RNA sequence: CUCCGAACGGUAAGAGCCUAGCAUGUAGA
RNA sequence: UUUCUCUUCAGAUCGCAUAAAUCUUUCGCCUUUUACUAAAGAUUUCCGUGGAGAGGAA
């Protein structure tokens, strides 16, 4: 499921972070920068032109890219859903709600 | 339809719970130890 | 893509 | 490249051995 | 000062002929079939789009993928495409049959690349927690799997020639072990950064190679940095020679550092422009390959294209 | 106008007493 | 001259007929699944079969 997709997209964060730019091996920073990448996926969310600042450059283009690769894949969840939505196939009932909120 | 799970796991727990009442203060555990 | 999608939807 | 050949003789007699043993 | 200063290779330089903007989001494999009539270019668009590789006209699609492929090949002895990702599913594409009967199995994870032997019935996918599955042709299983990754393998690659391995995982460890062995008879238990470019340099011994950061040459007996080159601080994410000796790496940054054939440090230091619908600092070369014919470079930037960097007539290219 | 189907979704859980068709073939002094 | 062993190559309606399974699509169903229905494509399994060494009885 969507899931997966999120977890690998957490996965290539961590790894960019990692080896994209780490700023050489002296006790790098942790996963606030998954929050602060979070955060500015939300903020795009709502079709604001808010980003995720406190960075580096690097850092920031990685960021950009992951949030990209997210909304794809949300795009193609709801692109999913809507074509099971005409004839719906027996849909469940959590899964109407979150098409619904996508849309 | 699930409702029937829901149902279901609640009877479990409350089989569950009736036994251990009946098994703490069992004639085994409570009236057997009565005598001691 | 949204174009198409918000018209046959 | 005569080593490449006996390398891949080798690497498909494995095979064969395995797939005789699993298979 | 530098090596090959005064020793300028007076090739020509590249020139950008046409780029073919159909895949839809950053490309993940981008490879000339044999024949040169195919060019399997691949998107996270969950579709190989196997283009024309001259004239880069749309052949056909092929679906199958969930996700993102990112490994795609195609084999010379066995007329069958070879894909390879998170979704698990190998596209045995064949020039007539054009259908998915490859079923590739053996990776309990996600998968970031693979790549078939040419002469051997064998092959390599790099599994994402710790496997690396040695996928053996026409049984789609890893009966030998030369498993040395402790995290997702960056690269595979195995064939008759005795390097007898080539691989690295993500948790800086790698197994340059015997192919025929299987066990780990020679950890390579080095280059913890981003190990993603290693390139086929002049001849198959004694070759040239890359990092992310100061890349070099490398030897296929027992591995040397021979070719002293730059310091190439570009995120290498590939790297396809030309057919005359010449090297060429893409960056993941987008700054592709172009190193002459025995030069090794950039001679055209080479960036990936902006494209349109690009932002500012978003893209970097995802593949770089020149075709079966060494005339047109096909560089698949992360702007959902495929550019054709083509030779220019010019001698004007000596610098000390 | 002769084409005819089966299993699961099923039997509350319980403390005291009681009965039994089955299974090893050996190491060693 | 007749048979049994076996590594081996089959595109001959390999077998003047005819079984199943797996996968991918399309219908009928559908209360969940396994058993399913009737059309296309591919990969295997089973009853087998053909043509060529060597080794064993009359």
């Amino acid at each position: 499921v969507e899931s997966h997709f999120d977890l690998e997209l957490r996965a290539a964060v961590m790894h960019d972070i990692l080896d994209m730019m780490p700023e050489g091996i002296k006790q790098n920073k942790a996963r606030t920068i998954l929050q602060h990448l979070s955060e500015a996926w939300r903020c795009w969310k709502a079709n604001i032109p808010w980003k995720v600042p406190g960075l580096p450059t690097p850092i920031e283009n990685m960021i950009l890219r992951y949030v990209k690769a997210k909304a794809d894949w949300w795009t193609n969840t709801a692109h999913y859903n809507r074509e099971r939505i005409r004839r719906g196939a027996t849909v469940d009932k959590t899964v109407c709600k979150k098409n619904l909120g996508r849309l | 339809e699930a409702r029937k799970r829901e149902l279901k796991k609640n009877k479990k727990q409350r089989m569950m719970v009736r036994a251990a009442v009946l098994k703490m203060k069992d004639p085994k555990q409570i009236i057997r130890d009565m005598e001691k | 893509e949204f174009h198409k999608k918000f018209m046959e939807k | 490249e005569e080593a490449i050949k006996e390398i891949t003789e080798k690497t498909r007699v494995a095979l064969e051995k395995s797939v005789s043993q699993k298979v | 000062k530098a090596p090959t200063m005064p020793k300028p290779q007076w090739h020509p330089p590249w020139k950008l002929y046409r780029v073919i903007s159909g895949h839809l989001g950053w490309v993940r494999c981008i490879a000339v079939e044999p024949g040169n009539q195919w060019f399997v270019t691949g998107s996270a668009d969950r579709t190989i789009k196997i283009w024309d590789l001259a004239s880069g006209k749309l052949k056909l699609s092929l679906t199958g993928h969930i996700s993102t492929v990112r490994g795609v090949i195609v084999s010379t002895r066995s007329p069958y495409l070879f894909s390879c990702g998170e979704d698990k599913q190998v596209k045995c594409w064949d020039l007539e049959y054009n259908k998915v009967i490859r079923h590739y199995h053996g990776h309990l994870s996600a998968v970031y690349g693979l790549d078939l032997h040419p002469t051997i019935d064998v092959l390599v996918t790099c599994s994402r927690d710790s496997t690396a599955r040695i996928w053996d042709v026409r049984t789609k299983a890893s009966v030998h799997t030369l498993s040395g990754h402790t995290n997702a393998v960056a690269t595979v690659r195995c064939q008759a020639a005795e390097p007898q391995i080539i691989t690295g995982s993500h948790d800086t460890t790698i197994r340059l072990w015997d192919l025929v062995a299987g066990k780990t008879r020679v950890t390579l238990t080095n280059h913890k950064k981003s190990v993603r470019a290693v390139v086929l340099h002049p001849r198959h011994y004694t070759f040239a190679s890359g990092s992310p950061d100061n890349i070099k040459q490398w030897k296929f007996p027992d591995g040397s940095f021979i070719q002293n080159l730059s310091g190439h601080n570009a995120i290498i994410n590939t790297l396809t020679v030309n057919s005359d000796g010449v090297l060429v790496s893409g960056a993941d940054n987008g700054t592709m550092h172009l190193w002459d054939w025995r030069t090794g440090y950039n001679f055209q230091r080479v960036h990936a422009a902006v494209q349109p619908g690009s932002l500012d600092s978003e893209s970097g070369i995802f593949a770089c390959a020149f075709d079966q014919s060494e005339s047109r470079l096909l560089t698949a930037e992360a702007d959902k294209t495929i550019k054709v960097y083509r030779e220019d007539d010019t001698a004007t290219e000596e610098t000390h």
